[PDB]
């Protein structure tokens, strides 16, 4: 339906925040990273204006830029199966995403969001319009099991090493 | 209703209601969002600055312009700016006011479509037209027979007018303006030790250039002469206490206006394209064009270019022939007072964009009532 | 007679003569200082020590570098390391050989001046003349184009040359190299424990930089990887018999490169800045310069790097081109190497700043027969 | 072109971006044969469209210029000068010369060099010199294929005449009229 | 015995080459310069034929294109006291190119090629032909000196300027 749709190669590197950023206290992991995907699907003056006027709005309604909408859309999201246009309308995006020629630098960038922010800390019961957009980006849907963070508390290489300023000042 | 006027420029914003003889807003076109992480609940809750408060926090931000080259490249940032201004600088209501933008010519077609799109459906303005800016800028000169030359921050172009009627074919542009000065000036700093890598010390570049450069009438003999004794030598004092010294760095940085191939670029320069673009022109209409030349744009108040421009084009044209070089005190704004004084018109208001028109005939109606 | 290239790098010291294959000397540039005071009389006592005899007895000395970030600052411990250089290294008069230098683009031009004044002066040799540091290595790779992209310990940075011609406005510079990564693991080092705070031990950092970490190709993926299992572990054995174990340590250090946001730096990483230096290059030149990609000193013998840098130009660059890394296995004295053969050359003979044509001009006459 | 380019986003500045445009040019452009039909169709759909490789990787895509740059062959006005057409041109050329030797004219059209090339233009100027031309005449155009080297076909065969080496210029006539001789001996 | 040559306003324009090509490693700032003033020197239509045929011959003789010409008539011109005529000729030159329209340009033209690719660095050792020449275009002889270049040891500014990427990493 949206055949010969064209992208700009690196429109979205501008918009993902800073490494350190992603560590802010009042950051946000799924507004931030919608809007880097949001950027990432906009069309270039190379595709026809008929063609180009149909994903436009499309996008408007289920990646806006604002944050009433988001909201808005955001309630009616969650019990998706009382809307069943909502279930047919992103359907397409799921074509367009996993068809993007850039979708492996995507990945990795979406991936860097789950690492540090965490936007998929609900591990499976993600709203329902991001959990989608990831599947398009990664199809196994192997984010919902974990990130595979550290834990060395244990820390079998135990080190108990003393240094130059340990050295110093020791106890015992 | 009264009408607006928005210059969306390549580095500042010029607002104000139609009829007014100054901007009633003027903030720079930056958008900012934090690059440090945050640490205290409460104080960090907003996620991106725009216009005067990016300026003043951008110790913590990341400053991005969103226009290069007189085109717009980042449209989420622009609908923020635009938003701004309607609402924060000028405190008015789009959907009750005409409106009036602004574009340099030779500017990509989509570039106004797109416009059009955002002015008739995310602000509902009940109309709006598009100008080209150089033309805007003669309005403000009561004149109707001239050559302008308009040099922003991002877009140096030339459109000769005569009696009215424009000569489209002769209509020069060039992408080397302000921004590209204020680069060059940054590189060529750190001859001296003075390093500036990031956006804020961007914008302390662009201090400096605007409160100490000057054109000199002779580039040669100036550079002798600063390289001879220190008096052209000044000092600026850096935000945190330093202080720095420059010396044929004043009028080195805005050379490359008569010698783009300083910074590679293999275009000529400003003069030289001022002659090309009249020559382009009617046999009988050189002698008027060469007594009318227009100057507009913030990066034109360099102290004497209207002299060096003026030595230039008198080397460049025949003898018999008188120069002169208009250039207004108020060259910062005579494409905004132009614009105010277009939609103060009375025969003006007839060529609006009406939103029936625009629903009838879609976003291409902007090619065709305007120019 | 025999010339004479000494490439003074922000960490290491390299010379030799001009026909060789190898420097024949590699010591570090460090001066250390006594922070103690000695008791033992009858043996003999120095107040200073250069090269590897400070490495030796750092356990009771405070080590300084004379060069930071590519620029040169104590020119006292400088004049002491060229000393140690001329005398203790080579065995050699430098009244008697020519001697090659070599520096960084876009540094401030004080330093070259004072290379000058303090090798026709001091050690008054016969004749001088500096070089671009990736041009020399350019040289030693025996091609004519290609984009050299140099990182040592204090500065990386890009130059690309077609055809023997550069082009200076895309020469792009980045105060980001091997130093600021040895800081950068010193700091990751105390999330286990491990704390090291004097400049004797920050040696015992950088070398554990060299002899673990490793640049991997997917960063996420690596990153569950060590903290699935313990496989990436590796063990490491400190001076006084302590043994110190490293995990995701090793391949988060040499990340910097690519993520610079990690130090706090607002730059981009290398290959956006290698993408954004071709970028600025004329259109007919980017097909040679994407095939042509060439790699010299130390920061670039990561394990993977050229992998990694190979995947992610791919990414920015079109489908169509083909993108290939050049990473000669001595890229570690590539610098030095193509120092040797342009002294060699028959034709580079006429291009040397002899004594008689600096006593006639100044320390200035540096700036006119030097890039 | 380059002019009409920059309505896409397209910035060709420099002299090799002039030569890369000639190159877009000869590879894509043709004359169509209802400029204002042929219009309407562009704006229409997409058919028109083609796509050519930029010589670092990029891929640009023309529509309407591909026959909006040669129009300016029939309509001088585009680039603002006042002539005429060259179908015009042609027509007024064959008006100057006497009544007799008009049939004649109108029926051995030949066209040479490489603006001529473009595919179509035989048709349009077929088309606009029978608009101009009186009903009865006959119009006939003749568009050899290696019209790109008529010239040099020309010289070629003037030069291997027999009856050619008594119209030479030779060192011994220079030295005695100076240069002023090519005009008295050549036309 | 040179009324009326009439010249095109811009005609040296196109020659002069651009200012980063100057400090080429592999740069004849001498026989570029002599290419710009020869095509400066251009005799137009305007000119009667006689007048500008003689102009002709004796720019060719003095101002050549070959390099071999301009080789053989420099080694000719060290010893220029036995050629009288050469003498004649260089004179007459000269009262041409004092008179020139263009005199300004051509003036800062040949100080930029002195500055840039260093023109004149014999100061005052300068071939004969170049003598003249720069005399004509400049009368007060001031070129022997030099461009008088700037030196930065003198350390007018003691510096000591640390900006944010020089703060991050500092040494004592
Ligand atoms: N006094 C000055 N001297 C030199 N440059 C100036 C001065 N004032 C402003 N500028 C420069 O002029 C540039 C463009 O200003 P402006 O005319 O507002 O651009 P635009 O036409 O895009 O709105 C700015 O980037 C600024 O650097
Ligand atoms: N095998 C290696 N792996 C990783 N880093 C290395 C290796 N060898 C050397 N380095 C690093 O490279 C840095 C710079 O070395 P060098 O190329 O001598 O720099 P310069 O160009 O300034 O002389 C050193 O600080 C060192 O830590
Ligand atoms: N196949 C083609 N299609 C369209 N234009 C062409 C073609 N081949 C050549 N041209 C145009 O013809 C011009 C010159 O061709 P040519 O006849 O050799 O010129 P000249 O007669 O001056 O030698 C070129 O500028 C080119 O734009
Ligand atoms: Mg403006
Ligand atoms: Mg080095």
């Amino acid at each position: 339906p949206f055949s010969g749709l064209k992208f700009k190669q690196n429109s979205f590197l501008s918009t993902v925040p800073s490494v350190t950023n992603m560590h802010s206290m009042h950051f946000d992991a799924r507004e931030t990273f919608l809007g880097v995907i949001r950027k990432a699907l906009e069309p270039d003056t190379s595709t026809p204006f008929p063609v180009r006027r149909a994903f436009d709005g499309l996008r408007a309604e289920i990646l806006p830029n604002d944050t009433i909408k988001s909201a808005a859309l955001k309630a009616q999201c969650s019990d998706i199966d009382k809307h069943p246009e909502l279930k047919a309308k992103m359907e397409t995006l799921k074509e367009v995403i996993t068809h993007h020629p850039q979708k492996e630098k995507l990945a990795e960038i979406a991936l860097q969001f789950a690492r540090e922010a965490g936007l998929t800390r609900l591990k499976g019961e993600t709203d329902y319009v991001l959990s989608n957009v990831l599947d398009g980006l990664i199809g196994d849907g192997s984010w919902r099991a974990g990130p595979a963070y550290e834990s060395y508390l244990n820390k079998p290489g135990v080190d108990r090493v003393i240094t130059t300023v340990d050295g110093l000042h020791m106890q015992r | 209703t009264t009408a607006l006027v928005c210059d969306n420029g390549s580095g500042l914003v010029k607002a104000g209601f139609a009829g007014d003889d100054a901007p009633r807003a003027v903030f720079p076109s930056i958008v900012g969002r934090p690059r440090h992480q945050g640490v205290m609940v409460g104080m960090g809750q907003k996620d991106s600055y725009v216009g005067d408060e990016a300026q003043s926090k951008r110790g913590i931000l990341t400053l991005k312009y969103p226009i290069e080259h007189g085109i717009i490249t980042n449209w989420d940032d622009m609908e923020k700016i635009w938003h701004h201004t309607f609402y924060n600088e000028l405190r008015v209501a789009p959907e009750e006011h005409p409106t009036l933008l602004t574009e340099a010519p030779l500017n990509p077609k989509a570039n106004r479509e797109k416009m059009t799109q955002i002015m008739f459906e995310t602000f509902n303005v009940p109309a709006m037209y598009v100008a080209i800016q150089a033309v805007l800028s003669l309005y403000a000169s009561g004149r109707t027979t001239g050559i302008v030359l308009d040099s922003g921050d991002g877009v140096t172009h030339n459109v000769p007018i005569y009696e009215g009627y424009a000569l489209p074919h002769a209509i020069m542009r060039l992408d080397l303006a302000g921004r590209d000065l204020t680069d060059y000036l940054m590189k060529i700093l750190t001859e001296r030790g003075y390093s500036f890598v990031t956006t804020a010390e961007r914008e302390i570049v662009r201090d400096i250039k605007e409160k100490l450069c000057y054109v000199a009438l002779d580039f040669e003999n100036e550079m002798a002469t600063a390289a001879s004794s220190s008096s052209l030598e000044k000092s600026y004092e850096l935000p945190d206490g330093q202080v720095i010294t420059i010396g044929n760095e004043r009028f080195r940085c805005p050379e490359t206006l008569f010698q783009p191939s300083f910074i590679g670029m293999e275009s000529a320069g400003i003069h030289e394209t001022t002659y090309n673009s009249i020559m382009k022109c009617d046999i009988d209409i050189r002698k008027d064009l060469y007594a009318n030349n227009v100057m507009s744009g913030g990066t034109t108040m360099y102290p004497g270019i209207a002299d060096r421009m003026q030595k230039e084009i008198t080397a460049l044209a025949p003898s018999t022939m008188k120069i002169k070089i208009i250039a207004p005190p108020e060259r910062k704004y005579s494409v905004w007072i132009g614009g105010s004084i277009l939609a103060s018109l009375s025969t003006f208001q007839q060529m609006w964009i009406t939103k029936q028109e625009y629903d009838e005939a879609g976003p291409s109606i902007v090619h065709r009532k305007c120019f």
